[PDB]
């Protein structure tokens, strides 16, 4: 395995470097590649042949090599660059390959971003099965933490609620979901339900009324 | 160019995990094809590759369990991992691989290439040195296929439309009550990617998962239908749900 730093960090709009150390028989042989891994996406080839950029790769990604150490340098960091970076090289034949241990790149100094919240009522089709799921979708928030409160006719609901942890989107912001699982009768018995999402001291409220859905 | 993995997304322990990769856009006898996997929270792990002549590279640590085969008539490459365990639960990626070998000729201690031969200070002809430079890198990645090595049961999801009550229109699909993970969602058979957002699933105490995919579209789309395509590979199920805002 090629030696990479487990973790590396840089600030927004600045420059960072990730190294990749091997031996004469891999990195020293002089044809190192670099790959980018974002959650929810397949690996992306960034660099090949030490220095060449693959199709669609911005100029601010650059590679180089000195003896048995290769370097991926990213200038003008953006939030979307937060990701896992891997190097690779052939080993003793063009058919035998070695990957690096990987480096997680964190981008510091990202601005605060409030959550976009959508509340969906149960569909008619689900109601026909005597089930009613209210779906609260929460996206595009940074940093990655929200708190969710459900309400109905002025009273807070806790039972039959399920809320996911925050997960990182492809654009570096975060997303999360909350589900209120009721029976059709429960759903019809109230005048309104609300999803209330708090993030960094700010609150967003969305509401549905069975008499309007 | 398209690489599409296929095969059981659910494998019972100790059985042989097997996968197939079907290519298009190129002939399999023209490019090297290979397999790389990633288990959750771990590094990329090269499994192997096979070239046009049958030249095969295998992960040295896993070679005894791996089998990679080629079928040019069907433009297919196969992977097999014998005696599957939990360590083999991972996303398996089919890959196209650039392979090349360079023969490098150089002159030994104290000589230079005057003309074509390595000649020393006195002009005596000397034998050259031959070394090789090896080129390997992945130039095309498949979408990947998540394989889980467990004895889990199977329940296919119900799919319900998500639409707001009554300027941009927001809609989606609720993929309700399935197991095991994962489920994949596209919109309009992949033609609609802009504005899509598919959320990680929630887990009920019943053991069943649910997740939602939503899409935001311009308001000038009244009357239009948008179809979410949901795949539950573990149950070999695929559901298309047409959603039209009311």
């Amino acid at each position: 395995v090629l030696n990479q730093p487990s973790s590396v960090s840089g600030s927004l709009g600045q420059r960072v470097s990730i190294t990749c150390s091997g031996s004469s028989s891999n990195v020293g042989n002089g044809y190192v590649s670099w790959y980018q891994l974002i959650p929810g996406s397949a690996p992306r080839t960034l660099i090949y042949g030490d220095t060449s950029r693959a199709s669609g790769v911005p100029d601010r990604f650059s590679g180089s090599r000195s003896g048995n150490t290769a370097t991926l340098t990213i200038s003008s960091l953006q939030a979307e660059d937060e990701a896992d970076y891997f190097c690779a090289s052939a080993e003793d034949s063009s058919s035998n390959a070695v990957f690096g241990s990987g480096t997680t790149l964190t981008v510091l100094g990202q601005p605060k971003s409030p959550p976009s919240v959508t509340l969906f009522p149960p569909s008619t089709e689900e109601l026909n099965g005597n089930k009613a799921t209210l779906v609260c979708l929460i996206s595009d928030f940074y940093p990655g933490s929200v708190t969710v409160v459900w309400k109905a006719d002025g009273s807070t609901i806790t039972r039959n609620v399920e809320t996911t942890r925050a997960s990182k989107q492809s654009n570096s912001k975060y997303a999360a979901s909350s589900y209120l699982s009721l029976t059709s009768s429960d759903w019809k018995s109230k005048g309104s339900y609300s999803c209330e999402v708090t993030h960094e001291g700010s609150t967003v409220t969305k509401t549905v009324k069975p008499s309007e859905c | 160019v398209q690489l599409r993995e296929s095969g059981p997304s659910l494998v019972k322990p100790s059985q042989t995990l097997s996968l197939t990769c079907t290519a298009s856009g190129f002939s399999l006898s023209d490019k090297a094809v290979g397999w790389v996997r990633q288990a959750p929270g771990k590094a990329l792990e090269w499994l192997g590759n096979i070239d046009t002549g049958g030249i095969t590279g295998y992960n040295p640590g896993l070679k005894s369990r791996l089998s990679i085969t080629k079928d040019n008539s069907k433009n297919q490459v196969s992977l097999s991992v014998s005696s599957a365990t939990a360590e083999d639960s991972a996303t398996y990626y089919c890959t196209t691989v650039h392979q090349k070998t360079l023969e490098v000729r150089s002159c030994p201690d104290g000589s230079r290439l005057i003309g074509n031969d390595c000649r020393n200070e006195d002009g005596d002809d000397v034998n050259y040195i031959t070394t090789f430079d090896y080129e390997w890198y992945v130039d095309a990645w498949g979408q990947g296929l998540l394989v889980t090595v467990s004895s889990a049961s199977t329940t296919a999801p119900k799919v319900y439309p998500l639409s707001s009550c009554c300027s941009t229109v927001t809609l989606g699909c609720l993929v309700s009550s399935y197991m095991p993970e994962p489920v994949t969602v596209t919109w309009n058979s992949g033609a609609l990617k802009s504005g899509v957002h598919t959320f990680p699933a929630v887990l009920q105490s019943s053991g069943l998962y649910s997740l939602s995919s939503m899409v935001t579209v311009p308001g000038s789309t009244s009357g239009q239908t948008f179809t979410c395509n949901v795949a539950h590979p573990a149950s070999s199920t695929k559901v298309d749900k047409a959603v039209e805002p009311k």
